[PDB]
């Protein structure tokens, strides 16, 4: 990961 | 995140406390999607979202100022997770926490039924994107868009500096001439960093705008909300 959402997180 | 979307949504967007860095953080970022798409006058027929994932908080001001939207995801998992809550399905996620907080922030003008359906509504097409190709949606067509939205994405879907620039290009591919290309995003310092970085602190703004600039685009503003920032730019 927050606030990187999947599937970068 | 988490164990899958789902449990990266219960974890993340419930909204359970205002002081958790969670909340705080999707606090600033709606704060400045409001001033964005309320204040500043970025409207439009048409908005593609370009890496939604599975939240649809980053696009609940921005149903209001856009006839039509199109949301996108490189993951066919977040797109399901995202569906389910379009298509108003049983166990979808709630998301009248976030949904409440940005129609306060609007102002109370609308309570979370009249929101949540005016963005269904807007939301007709589900789509996978690729930021790296040419053509980002691949094979389906779409009449040029008057905005996209890439909110937390292409600095994490690119490990290049180029190819940061081509997905840029690629990106402005969907756009009419004069349409909005609206980015959200940190730039991450160097403390506690593993490995290498695309950008620099105040420096890493001006490479982040050279590189929009060079991908045929104009800086319209820049704004400094870990180095959160909003640029809106307009395609050449």
């Amino acid at each position: 990961g927050f606030p990187y959402r999947p599937x970068f997180c | 995140s988490h164990f899958n979307p789902r449990d990266y949504l219960e974890k993340y967007y419930k909204f359970g406390s205002r002081h958790s860095a969670e909340s705080q953080i999707l606090k600033h970022l709606l704060k400045n999607l409001f001033k964005i798409f309320c204040l500043d006058g970025v409207k439009g027929d048409l908005l593609i979202d370009i890496g939604s994932g599975p939240t649809i908080y980053q696009l609940l001001s921005a149903c209001e100022s856009f006839k039509e939207i199109v949301v996108t995801d490189y993951s066919d998992q977040n797109l399901q997770e995202l569906e389910k809550w379009l298509k108003k399905e049983p166990a979808a996620f709630d998301w009248s926490p976030v949904v409440t907080y940005v129609c306060d922030l609007e102002g109370n003008r609308v309570k979370g039924p009249e929101k949540e359906e005016k963005l269904r509504q807007a939301v007709k097409q589900v789509l996978k994107c690729d930021v790296t190709q040419s053509q980002p949606l691949g094979a389906v067509p779409l009449p040029p868009a008057d905005c996209v939205l890439s909110t937390l994405c292409l600095d994490a879907a690119c490990p290049d500096l180029p190819t940061y620039c081509r997905a840029l290009r690629n990106l402005g591919s969907l756009l009419k001439p004069g349409g909005f290309l609206v980015i959200m995003d940190a730039l991450k310092s160097s403390y506690y960093m593993i490995g290498e970085q695309k950008f620099s602190l105040p420096l890493g703004r001006e490479a982040v705008e050279a590189a929009v600039k060079e991908a045929g685009y104009t800086i319209e503003w820049f704004e400094v909300i870990e180095g959160l920032f909003s640029l809106v730019a307009r395609k050449l």
